[PDB]
RNA sequence: CCCGCAGAAGAAGCACCGGCUAACUCCGUGCCAGCAGCCGCGGUAAUACGGAGGGUGCAAGCGUUAAUCGGAAUUACUGGG
RNA sequence: UAGCUAGUAGGUGGGGUAACGGCUCACCUAGGCGACGAUCCCUAGCUGGUCUGAGAGGAUGACCAGCCACACUGGAACUGAGACACGGUCCAGACUCCUACGGGAGGCAGCAGUGGGGAAUAUUGCACAAUGGGCGCAAGCCUGAUGCAGCCAUGCCGCGUG
């Protein structure tokens, strides 16, 4: 089924994560149905780091997909305003 | 074993082959992991058949171990290869030896 | 890295002063210009059309102390930006690091620039820069810091600095041991030496 | 041509074959060889140069230079064989290469020791 | 650099093959196939089967010969 | 080792002579195995080490054929042991084998 | 990642130099030994072999070999006869 | 490699499948495909792409990612939402091991690793700390996926040997 989660396609000991909406059978890496924002944890000074599109977000939890505890956590993270 | 200890990380010397012990065996004891000073112990994981004629010893490090044994191997053969080949000179290339040759 | 070995017989090889030694005098006794090095450049070279330009690649090339990988990776970048390739090749390169460093005369020679950027004496806009090759930007101050400010390294460049015709893209400043990088050189600004089609010819075949 | 022909029937490229048998996408292959004769070249030039019949471990019999000055090989010795015609011999193209295997390096070889297999001199 | 391992040593030339090429049997070896020398062919000289001549013999191959000297 | 703190060793002995009339015996007795002639033709063709324990005490023991063939085992196993027996048996009462342990 | 200590201390090789193709002389060998990608060099003054000096290229790599495309308008539609 | 096709091509009816269907059967008709290359043989996993090239093109499909196929050889089905099932099952065959010799056990084209092949490609490593799965309300457990280290100038790039 649907599930929106974290995957990693960052460099060697310095993870870029892409947030996505993806079936929960196939690997991490893998076959995904879109892109919805991402996730720099190391991250730098500068204002942008934490994306994420909730139009998309909201959308897909209407059509019942459930949501990655880093992903829920992330979303009660920025809200409306962090 | 002569000198009583041994570890399975230690990097080992034997001839011209080197390598790190992967298994211990002191005969139908395949359970030891350390040496005393008068047992016998199979080694597994070392490189090739050494010649068995000879002294064994634990090394340092794995890279200049290696590089050692390359070497001293590299050297073995040359002698052994050089020399040999020409020197067979004269007879090979002056005058065919005998009859019963077979 | 870097080329290691005498200074002096590049400049006689290529037959024009590529200013490497050059510290407390421009001495014509020591450089024997125009009569070649080793035993038999006392011989006229009637030099070939290749020859003369891969002769000006290395004389571009020696000026810097440049490697030809490292100096091939500035040829592909000046090659896809738009306008003239040689002028952006020659930009990037006085963009170098080491360079500046020449350019404002905390150094002596550029050897010695690229020594104090290596033992990071130099900071650019108050990050420490080991590397030699980093491209400076437009609005970059640049200076020593406090462990290698008034040492005998930098006091005796800072007094056979003022000999020089001063850059027109940067300003000097240098009371206080630092320089401002204001703006971009351009094919006016800088030297009439290179022939720049030239360097650039060599590459396309 | 006709742009109808060749709608028709298609332009085709030359096969492009190699030069070695030795072939498999390979730079070396090993063999155990047997004989080692001096044959002469082709009349333009004089000497009696030497040359080695190797049995291929693939199979195949073929005939290779012996580069450097003398060597120990003979009989049944394994040695490393790389490619390379030499044209003033009759159908050689390959080359031993010297300090590999069973073979010798050149003695006192002093300059381009990248061939003849020979360890830089230390004193 | 050359060295002189080469050996030679007589022989009595047997027959006359294509390309300048003699079957020459030594005093104390085999009968083994000669090659003329450069030196002949320079001076515009030709041999003839039954004569006594100097042919040097490698060590590497000793069914080569070489024919070094005159008729 | 810092300052030769070496401790003891426990004796490595071994046997040399004669297959079924008692070089094998001496070492299958210790061990209690029953592995005399137990190699085909009823003969033993190749070395080997085994650890003893002997009620109290520890030795180990080393075998090897007495036979014409295995004189550098014979060679090599006097060198690395401590101590050598030389079994002999009153059919011949001297042989060209014990001339060789000798 | 940053600071401190000591002292130029611990750290440069590899190919090539007849034309093509950037870079030359001497000595040894004497159509022999051997070089050679191509055309070719060497048979008594070898800028092409072997050694040495000098030089050139490139760099913790360098060279050779094998493999693919390019040059090849040498399967040519664009672009041949 | 120029003729190839009897369930072959079409229809009706029965049976079958989640569902269309010669899917499978009975009966009826004589067609189907074929030089715009059928059929047969050789050779080949395919593509987003990579490499080269001014472009057109050519060569190529490692790594990364999508999809299909295969799981000692040969064949079949069960259970199940989904398999005719890589570490499930049953039988036959080859082959290895065990044995009281009657009869049984096993499938590294998983990660490491060894024999062998070959010119030549690695440590019988550490941890669920992180991402992501499986189960569970959850703690938590499991995860050679994955994250990491070890090894090799193999490649790219940076720096030094003043």
């Amino acid at each position: 089924m649907v599930t929106i989660r974290l995957a990693r396609h960052g460099a060697k000991k310095r993870p870029f994560y892409q947030v996505v909406v993806a079936d929960s059978r196939n690997a991490r890496n893998g076959r995904f149905i879109e892109r919805v924002g991402f996730f720099n944890p190391i991250a730098s000074e500068k204002e942008e780091g934490t994306r994420l599109d909730l139009d998309r977000i909201a959308h897909w939890v209407g059509q019942g997909a459930t949501i990655s505890d880093r992903v829920a956590a992330l979303i009660k993270e920025v809200n409306k305003a962090a | 074993v002569r000198e009583g200890t041994l570890h399975k990380g230690d990097i080992v010397l034997c001839g011209f082959e080197y390598g790190r012990v992967r298994a211990m065996r002191n005969e139908l004891g395949q359970e030891v992991l350390e040496a005393g000073p008068s047992i016998p112990v199979e080694i597994l994981g070392l490189s090739g058949v050494p010649a068995a004629g000879d002294e064994v010893t634990v090394v340092r490090d794995e890279k200049k171990a290696r590089e050692v044994a390359l070497y001293r191997q590299g050297k073995f053969r040359e002698v052994k290869l050089a020399r040999q080949q020409k020197s067979k000179l004269e007879n090979m290339f002056a005058n065919m030896t005998e009859g019963e040759v077979h | 890295a870097r080329y290691l070995g005498p200074k002096l017989k590049l400049s006689r090889r290529e037959g024009t002063d590529l200013f490497l030694k050059s510290g407390v005098r421009a001495i014509d006794t020591k450089c024997k210009i125009e009569q070649a090095p080793g035993q038999h450049g006392a011989r006229k070279p009637r030099l070939s059309d290749y020859g003369v330009q891969l002769r000006e690649k290395q004389k571009v090339r020696r000026i810097y102390g440049v490697l030809e990988r490292q100096f091939r990776n500035y040829y592909k970048e000046a090659a896809r930006l738009k306008g003239n390739t040689g002028e952006n090749l020659l930009a990037l390169l006085e963009g170098r690091l080491d360079n500046v460093v020449y350019r404002m005369g905390f150094g002596a020679t550029r050897a010695e620039a690229r020594q104090l950027v290596s033992h990071k004496a130099i900071m650019v806009n108050g990050r420490v820069v080991n590397i030699a090759s980093y491209q400076v930007s437009p609005n970059d101050v640049v200076s020593i810091r406090e462990k290698a400010k008034k040492q005998s390294r930098v006091k005796a460049a800072l007094e056979l600095a003022e000999q020089r015709e001063k850059p027109t893209w940067l300003e000097v400043d240098a009371g206080k041991m630092e320089g401002t990088f204001k703006r971009k050189p351009e094919r006016s600004d800088l030297s009439a030496d290179i022939n720049e089609h030239l360097i650039v010819e060599l590459y396309s075949k | 041509a006709t742009v109808n022909q060749l709608v028709r029937k298609p332009r085709a490229r030359k096969v492009a074959k190699s030069n070695v048998p030795a072939l498999e996408a390979c730079p070396q292959k090993r063999g155990v060889c047997t004989r080692v004769y001096t044959t002469t070249p082709k009349k333009p030039n004089s000497a009696l140069r030497k040359v080695c019949r190797v049995r291929l471990t693939n199979g195949f019999e073929v005939t290779s230079y012996i580069g450097g000055e003398g060597h120990n090989l003979q009989e049944h010795s394994v040695i490393l064989i790389r490619g390379g015609r030499v044209k003033d011999l009759p159908g050689v193209r390959y080359h031993t290469v010297r300090g590999a295997l069973d073979c010798s390096g050149v003695k006192d070889r002093k300059q381009a020791r990248s061939k003849y297999g020979v360890k830089r001199p230390k004193a | 650099a050359k060295e002189k391992d080469t050996i030679r040593t007589e022989g009595v030339v047997t027959e006359a093959l294509p390309n300048a090429t003699f079957r020459v049997k030594l005093d104390s070896g085999p009968e083994i196939l000669a090659y003329i020398s450069g030196k002949m062919r320079m001076h515009y000289i030709r041999i003839l089967p039954g004569d006594r001549v100097v042919v040097e013999i490698t060590p590497y191959d000793p069914t080569r010969g070489r024919i070094v000297y005159r008729k | 080792d810092t300052g030769a703190a070496a401790e003891p060793r426990a004796p490595v002995v071994t046997i040399m002579g004669h297959v079924d009339h008692g070089k094998t015996s001496l070492l299958d007795y210790i061990r209690s195995t029953k592995v005399a002639s137990g190699e085909a033709g009823g003969i033993t063709q190749h070395i080997g080490a085994y650890h003893v324990e002997t009620e109290n005490g520890m030795i180990t023991f080393l075998d090897t054929p007495g036979h014409a063939a295995f004189t550098s085992m014979r060679a090599r196993g006097a060198q690395a042991t401590d101590i050598v027996v030389l079994v002999v048996a009153a059919d011949d009462g001297v042989m060209p084998q014990t001339i060789e342990a000798i």
